[PDB]
């Protein structure tokens, strides 16, 4: 068992609504702890009121640097990166929840939501979960996107945690 | 190389063979020498990496030379990444990564690549930025086999003025020293060297005299 | 070491000097003799991985030996790990994580580690399974400092029939031949390597007598 955790998420101070995430613990147990952690802000940091910095429409959003803003910052709770640890997991389609990094061992904090099948990203971006409920709330994410990332409004992580 | 206008429609095709005999001959013919170095750049007009990197490989001599050069290369390719983070998170369609001090020098990147770089909107000339790395290493070998001293430049008994200023001068040209240390040497260094005879004379064209007028005489 | 004079379970005790001091000098005395494996067994009575390597490593001379040991120890522990799946995912509530063939020879567990999966029930033997695979490689390594090989074994026509059977029997314990073969070596080839006039008594004497008996012939 790996209870679910949730992001709400405002868009320019107004709320959009909320997104529920399931995380294969028993697949990639240092990986979906790391974003469970991270969600509740137990080790006195983490996703809350950190802004989606990477938005592109029907590929991916991209979120989860807490301290530059910007897609260079975020650190894992072990410190600093960490490995690539399990593959199994492929990139099937909507709704998957995987680790954006900047090649071989940079898992931090960052992460990006599929919103289309993105099968290339296999074997190069561990899959660490699955949306379990506010995956339309993402599709609201995605229209305040551009094709280079560019965010039109500031998308903002409003409050996180965990789910009994 | 990209090939029929840099801003046209961006045709490419290979570093040709006729390229390549040019350039092992002119490191056979010419040495280390700093001639070499307009010669390559003459020669690599809108080259790739993968086309700068078979004109190193193909030379076969001058291989300690090459190395301490693919060495110096290497803490240039090493400040690149150094300096550069790249943004985290997956490729969209389309587009293309931002390019690491590896990727330049052409080892963890391939042709499809290199193009895609140096033929985007606006242009991102990886090419010419592992050219001016090599050339930066050719400056400290060209330094490193250089002509003796320049602070021991002086002129001998049975040496003219105007051979005298011609090896003041090729020595001034593999010296990598400011333009302005070079000036004021051209300007005070070369008459206090110069021998007693010819320095009266040179003296006696008083100050700040044009080197025809010095060459002129003497 | 563990403790047995506790009742609760697992109680424990750092390695003894004179259980150290004892080995080190029946290997130095007896060279590899058979006879090392019912002492070693005596001496690693009730010890743990951390403690069996600690034994092993404690052997300064003898490092060729050593290190076949190990390449033993290694073969059962790819075996061991080849054989098993073992789950990658967190444990549930009360309940251990299953041990690997690293775990047993206690290269990756602690011994807090190896204290766990004997205090469980089931309990995982760790210990007796690492010693398991350290007198299979001792087995092996008696025999390879064992000179002579049992068919190599015949009597001479001179030679008493009590020391015969003393090096037959010295070369067939270091054997490593099944029981049933060895219950016809010691039924029909015995005999048959024996003397002419020799067997020619312990056939009149006949299979009926006592091995008491059979000593005594010849």
């Amino acid at each position: 068992v790996n209870p679910t955790v949730f992001f709400d998420i405002a868009v320019d101070g107004e709320p959009l609504g909320r997104v529920s995430f399931e995380l294969f613990a028993d697949k990639v147990p240092k990986t979906a702890e790391n974003f469970r952690a991270l969600s509740t802000g137990e080790k006195g940091f983490g996703y809350k009121g950190s802004c989606f910095h990477r938005i592109i429409p029907g590929f991916m959003c991209q979120g989860g640097d807490f301290t530059r803003h910007n897609g260079t910052g975020g650190k894992s709770i072990y410190g600093e990166k960490f490995e690539d640890e399990n593959f199994i997991l492929k990139h099937t389609g909507p709704g998957i929840l995987s680790m954006a990094n900047a090649g071989p061992n940079t898992n931090g904090s960052q992460f990006f939501i599929c919103t289309a099948k993105t099968e290339w990203l296999d074997g190069k971006h561990v899959v660490f979960g699955k949306v379990k409920e506010g995956m339309n709330i993402v599709e609201a994410m995605e229209r305040f996107g551009s094709r280079n990332g560019k965010t039109s409004k500031k998308i903002t992580i409003a409050d996180c945690g965990q789910l009994e | 190389p990209i090939v029929q206008n840099i801003q046209g429609q961006m045709v490419h095709q290979a570093i040709s063979p006729r390229t390549l005999n040019a350039w092992v001959k002119v490191v056979e013919e010419k040495a280390f020498s700093p001639e070499v170095i307009p010669m390559f750049s003459a020669l690599s007009e809108g080259a790739t990496p993968q086309d700068l990197n078979t004109m190193l490989n193909t030379v076969g001599g001058h291989q300690a030379a090459m190395q301490m050069l693919k060495e110096t290369i290497n803490e240039e390719a090493a400040e690149w990444d150094r300096v550069h983070p790249v943004h985290a998170g997956p490729i969209a369609p389309g587009q293309m990564r931002e390019p690491r001090g590896s990727d330049i020098a052409g080892t963890t990147s391939t042709l499809q690549e290199q193009i895609g770089w140096m033929t985007n909107n606006p242009p991102i000339p990886v090419g010419e930025i592992y050219k001016r790395w090599i050339i930066l290493g050719l400056n400290k070998i060209v330094r490193m086999y250089s002509p003796t001293s320049i602070l021991d430049i002086r002129q001998g008994p049975k040496e003219p003025f105007r051979d005298y200023v011609d090896r003041f001068y090729k020595t001034l040209r593999a010296e990598q020293a400011s333009q302005e240390v070079k000036n004021w040497m051209t300007e005070t260094l070369l008459v206090q060297n110069a021998n007693p005879d010819c320095k009266t004379i040179l003296k006696a064209l008083g100050p700040a005299a044009t080197l025809e007028e010095m060459m002129t005489a003497c």
